[PDB]
């Protein structure tokens, strides 16, 4: 998250609610983040195979 | 250590050839007969696991078995056994109703104790 | 449930070791948590010989852990409640505290149901279910 | 308290019947978002009201029940008289009728006329009617209120019954039903720099926007007297009649002059076996003595807290 | 109000054996004959003997005094 | 009604049957809070027969739920209804969509 | 779905009267007393044999007749008032010293109800 | 009128009743429209078109 | 009854409905009718109860003050299921819990309902007030570390409250220390600002 | 779309908009989601889930009361609420739970005259359902009886 | 019946010390205490006349960094103790204050030159350090009038809090009289850094909300 400065060279930590709720660790984690914004991953298994 | 008990003995030691006899008897015995009278009556004693659920099987107090497993079974074993159980456990006494010797019934159980000989 | 406290002392100074678990790639548990509420066997070495730093019969406050976290120890016995025992109930210095309360275990405490009910507490873990070695550091 | 200038009202706007855009006036910085915020939550909070409290119908009879003749059910014609707009005069509890008889829908402009009753929006309706012969008929009572009232806390308000053919409606007693504010420059740039804040507000057309807003200010101001001047730095047994009337035989009214005893109650917070430490009475006495208070002293038995004077 | 207990605890050392100690206190509080040392504050008997017990004057050795003394002096 | 549904509301308040729907039904020369009656076109009823159906409202009858069912007519007067358009309007049904 | 269908046990007004008894507060003599009269009422209401007859039950010569009257004069102020009355009309005379003294023509039924039945009975 | 808990939507992956709101929310705008072009007595045309 | 969460309660507090703790405390009552003379039979207080009395509410008020309460939910498998609280008179018919305790509880208040018990004898209470409240079970049995943590509200609160964007309003200017809670009322500097130094003892 | 929709019905694109506090009268940063949604009342209401009872009629099976909700019963005291308990040694807890609430006729009797006059005092007594078992057991061929 | 409202009887008040204070007010209308209370907290932290510093002009560089010069304290605590000094003026809108103690002990707040309208409520007050054996300066300060809170930003290098009031807040709490519940009391605790009494700045703070109302009324509804 970049913000307006003078020398603009901030790369600080982002203020996103979801980012923040995981972050804190209020309620939420990466495993659960990942499968909104990127793919779910594998998720596969009606039996013992994949 | 709930798990720890049930020890068989390999020697008589005036004791006869029980294997099973609880540890803590196992060692009380030793305890009143070693120093007091001969030390030549130790048996040895080999410390054996038992089974999670085999050692509930074990309880003496069959009021507090009855709960636990097969009720019909254990009572004529008791029966055929004729033994009494002294009210002598925690769920037992509940099933009687009166203070548990445990927590602030502790102390309670103690004076009763005191209550055996004295009185 | 057949587990009433009725001893005070416990009588011996037999015990178990307790050291540090590791699995080669990390540090599973360290020596902070194993003996933060233990009481420490008849005599504790340091690094220097002829030397004691705590008594038999001293709880472990978190202060004299953080005195051995400083002096590096490794090799810490501990006395158990399955080793020594009074041949009915349970001993107090050797079992410890390890619950709600700062003090220590008082007698008449239901250490058998405590014990056998933080076990079974989590019930919710599951259902149904080369050639060369590396170093880390030096 | 340099100058501490006070707001004059002025340029008081009316656009609709229902919407208002009354302007306050010239302000101290700060001042502004405290005053608005202090006047919204009043004048929605507390705020007189004339809306309608009861509804009696003659050919209906309960709530959950049709007549005959109409299109809509009891039920609706109640929850649409329930938002019916009327500012009634200096008299309270008006009741007025209602007679209709035809096909077209029944509006709130064929309400029988009175004195103190005024409609301000007559262009709603409240039924339908679908039959030449059918015709309808009904009383309402309209009182005024501080705010919203449910029948089941209004419920209680009869003695003991109302009379069948009498049902109870919902109370709002909230009139105004849309107030916000917005703050802005001030017009005037020769003086020192201030504000001015606009209460923007809807009502259902029943109470004026200005006296909305002085009786909105003075509530707030004569609720603010207490913190201007900080200052400040019964239960009885019922049985409470003398000795007499206890028919004392012979010893009794003596030994109840000798021993100081009260009225009635301190006999009856004594003990049978204390008794017999008193003088000679006998187990006669004490046998009629408690045949006696079996009716008013209870076998002599209470255990009372204190006696006050 | 006694809301947390850690006083008389401290007092006791047993944490068990200090309900049986306020129990009888209580007890007598409420059948009557004894007066709180403590000045109440329209609490109940058991507060009231709890905080008077917190202050270090009842326990397990002076209520077996008092007794003694009651049943000598009668 | 639903601000945002998938349309397949309206199917289930008709196949539901809770509703009042239209047979064979032309122009509505009555209702009211319980009945209502419809005229029947020429082209539609058989010979032998007035042309007239009725429809009695369900109002506060007891469920099988302890709850309430009723129903209101749609049509206000003087309005065609054609075959298989609905009447009234039963508990959580809202103008032929169902409102719950 | 065991042994007892359900099982439920009624109160019933002979319940109901020994309940009360427990409350108020009586000696130890006293409770005996009362236990028998509640026993000696009936379905309708009355006690069913007589007042001399509880005291020539209760086998103990000693006991004044007048002990059970004074117990029995408070065990019919309980819950339904006249209860335990004797011989259908002391009823009324407990049910009407309940009510208070404003009542507007208590004076001239107390009297009525005194000696003057056998002629409202006509 | 209604107040929840935004702690759900990222545990309890319910992105679907966030857009269900955004939707109501338009449709509320639209009918807040359509309702004021009915109060201020617009012609058929204007409405017709809109 | 059925459990609901309340945020104005304290840690050792529970709020009950006035119609249930009127229905279970009719012994106590009784005999506070008794005692204070307002009653002067058992059948005149139960009487009086039935009818729901001005006095009666005032009467409970006082007899429930310092009376404990020990609340359990159905569902325990652990020491931490069964604690008592203090009650209080709140309207409506859904029992009050502390957002702390629920934790211990494992309750999400997503329906689930709540077990009440009320002690009757003086060393019940004790045992209640000196084993079985919350102010003493802080700690975790199996564990040691603190139970009472915050739920998901309070830590994300906490978290936001420190932070700091880049320069936001408030930034590099030098204050003292309590006294930078009326630059956060009065709009004079925001809760996130870098590099401000502070007095603090 | 939605966004479209958004435009077109002169709403914000993404959806969020400023809000103020109803007690304070501040602008909310991190401007929230405002919106519309469809919610449903389900069967679930405190109407019918509150119960409370003090004292009412028992079963005629070692005395002990119902389960349900008309005529009013307690409700199920599994193991795991009294082995709760144990861990916290409240004995006499348990005893008044056991003992003086459920059997023990004439115990809950006196715990309840007690109560009333202020004593404040119990006494174990005996279960009943101890003597229905004992009872029961007898039937057969178990002979059992309480010495002393 | 309408028109009429409740009104707080309970006006008792349990300070501790004479900066701190806790008010409380148990009988209030429904939905108007949290009103009071923000409209209090908004009008005695941002209007409110009192004296603070303004600007400081010691004898060194232009500029806020400087050395200590045998001090041995910090330019920027220096700077901070002044903001935290209570000086009441009688009867004048802007004065000036010089002073130039010799270095042996602890500069406190005593050694001002007393003045007809300067006062101070606490002359133990911390300015300085102790410095070494013979460091001296010349304060020259001066102070003026205002109300609320001026950044240095705005307006000139030590910040001038004109509010007295230290810190201030409110809480709501429910409350019945005799039948219903819910009804709001309200509990106000401040700390004022003396000179001002708490109960009567909460009555000059009163005075001044309703002093700003009288004329939007014009004598309506009055009793």
């Amino acid at each position: 998250t970049v913000i307006n400065r003078d020398g603009q060279e901030e790369k600080q930590v982002s203020f996103n609610s979801i980012y923040m709720m995981a972050d804190s660790g209020a309620r939420g984690s990466a495993a659960q983040i990942r499968q909104l914004a990127g793919m779910r991953g594998l998720m596969a298994k009606p039996d013992g195979s994949i | 250590r709930q798990m720890l008990r049930k020890a068989t003995i390999v020697n008589a030691g005036s004791s006869d050839f029980l294997e099973g006899e609880q540890v803590e008897y196992s060692r009380v015995k030793i305890a009143n007969r070693e120093l007091e009278a001969n030390g030549k009556v130790g048996a040895t004693y080999s410390r054996d696991l038992l089974g999670i659920t085999k050692a509930s099987l074990a309880t003496e107090s069959f009021i507090s078995a009855a709960s636990f497993q097969e009720t019909t079974r254990v009572l004529t074993e008791a029966a055929v056994a004729g033994k009494r159980d002294e009210l002598r456990g925690l769920k037992e006494n509940v099933i009687v109703g009166r203070l548990i010797p445990a927590g602030t019934g502790y102390a309670y159980h103690q004076d009763r104790m005191r209550r055996r000989a004295a009185g | 449930q057949d587990l009433v406290v009725t001893e005070d002392d416990c009588g011996t100074h037999e015990g178990i070791m307790m050291t540090p678990v590791i699995e080669g790639g990390d540090v599973k548990e360290p020596l902070r948590d194993r003996v933060l509420g233990r009481v420490t066997a008849e005599d504790v070495l340091k690094p220097g010989t002829a030397d004691i730093l705590v008594p038999r019969n001293t709880l472990l406050h978190e202060q004299w852990c953080d005195l051995l976290e400083e002096n590096s120890v490794d090799a810490v016995k501990v006395r158990s409640v399955v080793s020594c025992d009074t041949d009915f109930g349970v001993c107090a210095h050797c079992y410890g505290r390890d619950l709600a309360r700062g003090h220590i275990i008082n007698k008449g405490e239901a250490i058998g149901v405590i014990a056998a009910q933080s076990i079974g507490e989590p019930g919710t873990q599951l259902t149904m279910r080369e050639s060369s070695i590396q170093v880390k550091n030096k | 308290v340099t100058e501490f200038l006070k707001p004059r009202l002025v340029d008081i706007e009316q656009v609709s019947s229902t919407h208002a855009k009354v302007t306050l006036e010239p302000l101290e910085r700060g001042f502004g978002h405290t005053l608005g915020n202090a006047l919204r939550r009043i004048l929605l909070s507390s705020m007189p009201g004339c809306a309608v409290t009861e509804v009696e119908i003659d050919g209906v009879l309960h709530e959950y029940s049709t007549k005959e003749g109409v299109q809509e059910d009891i039920l609706e014609i109640l929850l649409n008289l329930k938002g019916l707009a009327v500012r009634v005069q200096g008299k309270d509890e008006v009741i007025l009728t209602l007679n209709k008889s035809g096909i077209g829908p029944v509006t709130a402009a064929d309400i029988t006329h009175d004195g103190d009753v005024e409609i301000v929006k007559p262009q709603h309706v409240i039924c339908h009617l679908t039959d030449e012969n059918a015709s309808i008929s009904m009383r309402i009572k309209v009182q005024r209120g501080r705010g919203y009232v449910p029948a089941s806390t209004r419920i209680h308000s009869e003695e003991d019954e109302r009379p069948i053919g009498r049902l109870l409606v919902d109370a709002c007693y909230s009139p105004v039903e849309r107030i916000a504010y917005n703050v802005e420059a001030a017009r005037v740039e020769q003086r020192t720099d201030l504000d001015k804040l606009v209460i923007e507000m809807e009502t259902n057309g029943t109470i004026d926007p200005e006296e909305a807003i002085r009786r909105a200010a003075t509530i707030l101001a004569e609720q603010l007297e207490a913190f201007v001047d900080l200052r400040d730095v019964e239960f009885d047994p019922i049985l409470l009649r003398p000795v007499d009337d206890l028919e004392l035989t012979v010893r009794s009214a003596n030994c109840l002059k000798a021993e100081a005893i009260h009225y009635i109650g301190d006999l009856v917070q004594r003990t049978e076996v204390e008794l017999l430490k008193t003088p000679n009475l006998g187990k006669k006495s004490l046998t009629e003595i408690k045949d006696v208070l079996a009716s008013r002293g209870l076998s002599l038995g209470m255990r009372l807290e204190n006696w006050p004077p | 109000a006694r809301v947390t207990v850690q006083d008389a605890v401290e007092k006791i050392g047993n944490r068990f054996d200090l309900v049986l100690v306020a129990a009888r206190r209580a007890r007598q509080m409420q059948v009557g004959g004894k007066d709180p040392l403590v000045p109440e504050e329209n609490d109940k008997t058991t507060v009231i003997a709890l905080r008077e017990i917190e202050e270090g004057l009842i326990n397990n050795q002076i209520l077996d005094v008092r007794e003694r003394q009651e049943q000598q002096e009668q | 009604k639903p601000l945002v549904g998938t349309g397949m509301e309206r199917a289930v308040a008709v196949d539901s049957g809770v509703t009042a729907v239209a047979k064979r039904g032309g122009v509505v020369q009555y209702v009211d809070a319980s009945r209502i009656v419809i005229k029947v076109n020429e082209d539609e009823m058989y010979p032998g027969e007035a042309g007239i159906d009725i429809y009695n409202l369900t109002k506060y009858t007891r469920s099988n739920q302890n709850t309430c069912i009723n129903q209101m007519p749609c049509v206000s007067l003087g309005e065609p209804v054609e075959r298989g358009d609905v009447l009234a309007d039963g508990p959580s049904t809202d103008l032929g969509e169902l409102a719950l | 779905e065991l042994p007892v269908y359900q099982g439920e046990t009624t109160q019933t007004l002979q319940d109901y009267l020994m309940w009360q008894v427990e409350l108020t507060p009586f000696t130890d003599t006293d409770r005996a007393i009362a236990t028998s009269i509640v026993d000696a009422v009936d379905d309708t209401g009355y006690l069913t044999i007589q007042i001399e007859d509880i005291v020539d039950s209760i086998g103990d010569d000693e006991i004044g007749l007048e002990e059970v009257e004074a117990v029995l004069k408070r065990i019919q102020r309980f819950d339904p008032v006249g209860v335990a009355a004797k011989d259908l009309r002391d009823c009324l005379l407990i049910q009407l010293s309940q009510f208070a003294k404003e009542t507007p023509w208590l004076e001239e039924a107390r009297l009525i109800i005194s000696d003057h039945l056998d002629l409202l009975a006509n | 009128d209604i107040v929840l808990n935004p702690l759900g939507v990222p545990s309890r992956m319910n992105i679907g009743q966030i857009l269900e709101t955004h939707l109501g929310m338009a449709a509320k705008g639209i009918g807040d429209k359509i309702n004021a072009m009915l109060k201020q007595q617009q012609e058929v045309a204007k409405l017709r078109e809109f | 009854s059925v459990i609901t969460v309340g945020p104005y309660l304290r840690l050792h507090q529970c709020g009950l409905p006035k119609k249930m703790a009127l229905e279970l405390f009719k012994p106590f009552i009784y005999g506070k009718l008794e005692l204070r003379g307002l009653a002067t039979t058992i059948k005149a207080a139960k009487k009086m109860v039935e009818r729901e009395e001005a006095v009666v509410w005032d009467i409970l008020d006082e007899v429930i003050r310092e009376h404990p309460v020990l609340l359990n939910r159905a569902p325990t498998l652990h020491r931490l299921g069964i604690q008592a609280f203090e009650p209080v008179l709140i309207e409506g018919k859904a029992i009050q819990l502390h957002p702390l305790v629920c934790a211990a509880y494992n309750a999400d208040f997503d329906g689930d309902q709540m077990a009440v018990h009320v002690p009757l004898t003086l060393e019940a209470q004790l045992e209640a007030r000196a084993l079985m409240m919350s102010t003493n079970n802080i700690l975790s049995p199996a564990n040691g570390e603190p139970i009472i943590v915050p739920s998901q509200d309070v830590v994300l609160g906490l978290y936001y409250m420190t932070r700091d964007c880049v320069n936001a309003k408030g930034e590099g200017m030098v204050l003292t220390g309590p006294k930078e809670a009326e630059r956060l009322y009065r709009s004079g500097l925001a809760s996130l600002h870098a590099r401000v130094k502070v007095r603090i003892t | 779309e939605i966004k479209e929709l958004l435009k077109l019905g002169d709403l914000p694109t993404s959806g969020q908009i400023r809000l103020y506090d109803g007690r304070t009268g501040e602008q909310f940063e991190r401007p929230v989601t405002v919106g519309y949604m469809y919610m449903l009342k389900l069967n679930h209401l405190v109407d019918d889930k509150m119960h409370a009872r003090s004292t009412g009629s028992y079963s005629l099976v070692t005395q002990q009361p119902l389960g349900g909700k008309a005529q009013f019963g307690g409700q199920r005291f599994g193991e795991m609420e009294v082995w709760a308990l144990e861990a916290y040694g409240a004995a006499y807890t348990l005893q008044e739970m056991l003992t003086v609430k459920s059997d023990d006729v004439n115990g809950r009797t006196k715990m309840y005259k007690n109560i009333v006059d202020g004593n404040h005092q119990m006494e174990p007594g005996m279960p009943e359902s101890f003597n229905v078992l004992l009872k029961e057991i007898r039937s057969l061929g178990i002979n059992i009886e309480l010495e002393d």
